[PDB]
């Protein structure tokens, strides 16, 4: 049961990925909800064109606003789920600065502080780990 | 003993009616409230404002301050609420807040004002409770 | 009757007349003027009288009333027994079927603490042992633990009477309705029994239950009053930096700051602080937590940036919300304050893009390009992106919008040594058009030092030098500058060197070049021609010349420190600025005593005379800001009577309307027209009523500006530093020696204090010693110091002015 609320959402592979009633983008990994992204307003997801390159958007309006799915860090976690945590960090070289600390934590809540540690660009994350 | 005095003021410079629940504040509530509450309590227009190291909570009705203070404090809530009951109850002694008409009825204010709180301990009243005592 | 304390009376008369509204009314007027605080004992019988048994409840309640607001002090009518006529035939009041009567009595009864009623309060638990309302089950766990306070803390008031003596307290937590007075002191299983109740509240209730036993494992369980105290109990599960985002804290923050752009300015803190922890260093203050909304995904949709650029303000919300706003872009994006602040600058200085940003007013023009290009001098990466940005500033094409630009970019070469060679030629384009000096000095500086990098000068100089304008300045900027940089480098008919004959006529000689400068007689008084005239030692040639002088910078300049700098955005600083920041014959005869830190006058009053003075009465005095502590309180002053009589002292107060001298002390005796008697102990001063308060260099500042202190008195042995004699005497006419206004070198310290103070006079005081102690083969007059002095209209300035000189006082009797 995932913690932050589906108000609508839609399935790319067995990944989970859906909007909160918190304007999160989120998506369910292992039971375990992640947020993509932040959206700053009320979306709701029209599909995943792959043409674009996209997940289709709508506000109020019918119109589009398109949002790129951040595969890389959705497969290091992902792949972190598995238990497959060298596999993520084969990922790590793009994560940036702060993503590869919180990836890493991803990777440290589901276990294995050292591999949370070589792909953690902060310091301090690797000196607690 | 967590509130001082549960007062009813005109900002014409002294405490119309108050009430000191066991003897401490005396002549002391007529000076806290005759320069505190002139100033809209030192307000913005803010139901909190603390001066003088005092907890003075109010409500403005015309040139009068019903005025509630404290100078320690349980909860957030609660200070308000005496507050409110208590402004549930003097527009039916005394038609809002007017210095001549609350003059009058210093004793119906006054009961009320024990009754409400009791020993600095925010009890609860509504007018029909009040009927009982005034009978 | 709202306040009249001669009308008691009336009030007797009034409370006996056979009608019981005139009853009413009369003990109604003898409550609203005790709690005044009025005149009420002579009423007693009266008031007692009708009322005492009866059920009829308004004057049962109005006597009541009275007995928990003074009935201690009244004894006409009461005199003091264990059933006073507080409480005899209240017995019937607390046992009358009506619940009002009887809740009534049980409630003032047990609210006193008074001992002379501890047992008619006892049994008084009865009154409302039967609950017929929620406050009758209230009044009694409030009315038992107000016993157990008055002097029962032990068998007296703990059990139960018939169902409660300290045990409502117990049977409210299973109860309807909840109220735990219980907060201390008190039985065990009844708090044992509210944390049962946690889960069966009422609400009210539950407050009463929380104040004593509080923290959850729970989320809640339900109420406003769990749910206060659930946010204090979540921040400790969680302290780490700060709250970051606000729990249930936010509801009532809002209000705090009703007044009314204050909470949005608060509230666009907060939210640029939550975006991200950067760096922060200077101005780049951004706390609470490293990722919670991130910045800067390219995926990210419709982006960060977009509440980013709010903060980046002209004004586009209002000045409060402005103010927070500009530092708050500085603090979530920069590389300092540096790189969001080229940016920011870059919108508000002024431009031929947008005239909603340029504006004819010079300061503030100048102003914003010192702002742009102090972010140059302070990292480089700036000094390319300011120098074409600055090129647009002057393209504007006004003689001061030129002005204003060619001004601060002409200190930036300075810094920036032969990399805005580029710039000069765009310099010169607005140069032509000119009324004022600003324009003149910049481009005559850019155009001079830039020489080699050009040819045109003589084209560009001449129609200006032909020109008119206004010129003083001119001559000063146009002095040290016009050869510079490459002996013959130029030329349009006029190369280098006939600059360098320009360079001269207009620094104060003559010379037929560029036809004739406009003016040639330099600016203020100190300045004049002659060391340029001078130097061009090699002519206009990087060297040892004006050549040197213009591509270097006088001392450090780095950073934003105010060297070639201007500290952020222009308008942000106005408003830093402007924060101060600021923090019967009578003999006496007496000595001021201290003992165990116990300050007092002491008097010794003395009766030389074989007459009589008895009536003998001994009173300190509260004359203003002096007042008694305790006055002497022996009956001395009798015949032939020597007697030691203490009064105590105090030097802070408010003022009394009797006179305002030195320490006005009493004796009182026989006599009828002269009854009282005034008569002194030793010294004390006027001074003592000003009262201390300090200020810091900025208040200080603000206040000379505001109003003179002209006026200065050289003080005698101001020989000795601020530290000594000059701190002790300033103290004692409540003044305070605090920051500096000096200035110290091998021929500069004087020491010097800004002094302050807040009167209680309608002024403020202050002063700067300043202490002429010889630091030079002149000094003013030697040893000793000139106190500049004011006060607010001056009249305190005096004070400042003499008591800083000496001050002693010693008896030895």
């Amino acid at each position: 049961e995932i913690q932050e609320i589906v108000k609508t959402g839609l399935w790319v592979g067995d990944c989970f990925i859906y909007t909160s009633s918190v304007n999160r983008l989120n998506y369910y990994v292992g039971g375990e909800i992640v947020t993509i992204a932040h959206l700053d307003r009320t979306m709701y997801l029209l599909g995943y064109i792959p043409k674009d390159n996209r997940l289709y958007l709508g506000d109020k309006e019918l119109n589009i606003v398109s949002y790129s799915l951040l595969v890389s860090v959705l497969e290091y976690q992902t792949a972190v789920m598995r238990r497959d945590f060298s596999m993520a960090d084969k990922v790590l070289p793009t994560i940036p600065k702060e993503q590869r600390t919180r990836v890493a934590h991803f990777l440290e809540k589901q276990g294995f502080k050292q591999q949370a540690l070589t792909v953690s660009t902060d310091p301090e994350h690797r000196f607690e780990l | 003993m967590v509130l001082l005095a549960a007062a009813v003021c005109t900002k014409a410079g002294k405490a119309i009616v108050s009430r000191q629940f066991v003897e401490m504040t005396r002549t002391r509530i007529e000076g806290l409230l005759a320069a505190f509450p002139k100033l809209m309590n030192t307000g913005k227009q803010h139901t909190f404002v603390e001066t003088e190291s005092v907890r003075y909570v109010y409500q403005p009705m015309e040139k009068l301050y019903m005025v509630l203070i404290t100078t320690k404090n349980s909860n957030i809530l609660e200070d308000l609420e005496t507050l409110r009951l208590f402004s549930r109850v003097i527009p039916e002694y005394c038609r809002a807040l007017e210095e001549n008409e609350i003059s009058e009825h210093c004793f119906d204010l006054i009961f009320a004002f024990d009754e409400i709180v009791a020993l600095g301990y925010r009890e609860n009243v509504n007018l029909a409770q009040i009927r009982t005592f005034t009978e | 009757m709202d306040s009249e304390p001669p009308s008691e009376i009336s009030l007797k008369n009034d409370l006996e007349k056979g009608d019981v509204k005139s009853k009413t009314e009369a003990l109604k007027k003898v409550i609203i003027m005790i709690l005044n605080g009025e005149k009420l004992p002579g009423l007693l019988m009266t008031i007692i009288r009708f009322v005492l048994p009866l059920q009829d409840h308004t004057i049962k309640k109005l006597l009541l009333v009275f007995w928990e607001i003074v009935p201690k002090t009244t004894p006409d009518g009461r005199l003091l027994h264990e059933m006073i006529l507080v409480c005899d035939a209240y017995r019937k009041d607390l046992q009358h079927p009506n619940e009002f009567i009887r809740g009534s009595t049980l409630r003032f009864l047990c609210k006193l603490k008074e001992a002379e009623l501890l047992e008619p309060l006892m049994p008084a638990i009865r009154a409302c042992l039967e609950h017929r309302h929620s406050y009758v089950r209230r009044n009694a766990v409030l009315a038992i633990y107000t016993i157990y306070r008055n002097f029962e803390h032990l068998i007296p008031d703990a059990p139960e009477l018939i169902h409660d003596f300290l045990v409502n307290e117990k049977d409210a937590s299973c109860k309807r309705n909840a109220f735990m007075m219980l907060i201390h002191a008190d039985q065990d299983r009844a708090l044992d029994y509210l944390s049962t109740c946690i889960d069966q509240v009422q609400t009210f209730g539950d407050i009463l239950q929380l104040v004593i036993v509080e923290l959850i494992y729970k989320v809640c369980h339900a109420n406003p009053s769990e749910r206060a105290r659930f946010i204090r109990c979540i921040y400790n599960l969680l302290q780490s930096s700060s709250p970051a985002v606000k729990y249930e804290a936010a509801g009532t923050l809002v209000t705090l700051s009703s007044a009314p752009t204050a909470i949005k300015a608060a509230a666009q803190c907060y939210i640029d602080l939550i975006i991200k922890e950067s760096d922060n260093n200077v101005k780049l203050i951004v706390l609470d937590r490293l990722v919670e909304l991130k910045e800067h995904p390219a995926h990210e949709r419709v982006l960060q940036d977009l509440v980013m650029d709010i903060l980046r303000v002209l004004s586009t919300p209002d000045l409060e919300v402005r103010k927070k706003t500009l530092q708050l872009a500085l603090d979530l994006v920069s590389s300092r304050n540096v790189e969001e602040l080229v940016i920011v600058l870059k919108k508000e200085v002024i431009k031929t893009n947008n005239v909603s940003e340029h504006e004819d007013t010079d300061k503030y023009r100048q102003l914003l390009v010192r702002t742009l290009h102090s972010c140059s001098v302070r990292f480089p990466d700036m000094a390319a992106n300011v120098i074409p940005v600055l090129m647009e500033f002057l393209s504007d094409s006004n003689e001061a919008a030129a002005a204003d630009v060619l001004e601060f970019v002409r200190e930036a070469i300075q810094r920036f040594d032969n990399l805005r060679m580029l710039i000069v030629e765009k310099m010169l384009e607005v140069f032509h058009a000119i009324k004022s000096v600003k324009i003149y000095r910049g481009a005559l500086w850019i155009l001079g030092e830039y020489c080699s990098t050009k040819e045109d000068i003589q084209s560009v100089m001449t129609e200006v030098r032909r020109s008119l304008g206004e010129i003083p300045i001119v001559e000063s900027e146009i002095k040290k500058e016009a050869g510079e940089l490459k002996p013959e480098e130029e030329i349009t008919v006029g190369p280098v060197q006939k600059l360098v004959t320009e360079m001269g006529t207009y620094a104060t000689q003559s010379a037929l070049s560029s036809s004739r400068p406009t003016k040639k007689e330099e600016d203020r008084p100190p300045l004049r021609g002659f060391l340029l005239d001078g130097d061009f030692f090699v002519a206009a040639s990087l060297a040892t010349t004006l050549t040197k002088i213009a591509l270097r910078y006088v001392a450090l300049v780095q950073e934003k420190k105010k060297q070639n700098s201007f500290v952020a955005e222009a308008m942000l600083l106005m408003a830093t600025i402007l924060h101060l920041g600021k923090s019967d014959p009578v003999y006496a005869e007496a000595y001021v005593h201290v003992n165990q830190y116990d300050i007092v006058l002491d008097v010794l009053v003395v009766n030389q005379t074989s007459d009589t003075l008895q009536n003998c009465t001994l009173e300190l005095a509260t004359l203003g800001d002096l007042k008694l502590v305790e006055k002497p309180s022996p009956l001395t002053l009798a015949p032939h009577d020597f007697a030691n009589i203490k009064a105590n002292v105090k030097v802070a107060s408010t003022e009394n309307g009797i006179i305002f001298g030195n320490i006005v002390y009493d004796v009182s005796g026989a006599a009828s027209d002269r009854n009282c008697v005034v008569l002194s102990d030793i010294h004390i001063d006027i001074m003592d009523y000003i009262q201390p308060a300090t200020c810091t260099d900025a208040e200080f500042r603000q206040m000379w500006a505001e109003f003179e202190w002209e006026n200065k008195v050289t003080v005698n042995t101001n020989m000795t530093d601020l530290n000594d004699y000059l701190q002790h005497i300033l103290k004692s006419t409540n003044m305070k020696c605090l920051t500096p206004e000096k200035a110290l070198s091998g021929y500069c310290g004087f020491m010097a204090a800004n002094l302050y103070a807040r009167s209680i006079f309608g002024e403020d005081a202050l002063a700067n010693v300043s202490i002429e102690k010889p630091v030079h083969q002149g000094p003013d007059a030697a040893v000793t110091g000139h106190i500049r002095i004011r006060a607010k209209s001056q009249g305190m300035a005096l004070s400042l002015g003499d008591k800083i000189n000496l001050s002693q006082k010693k008896t030895s009797l």
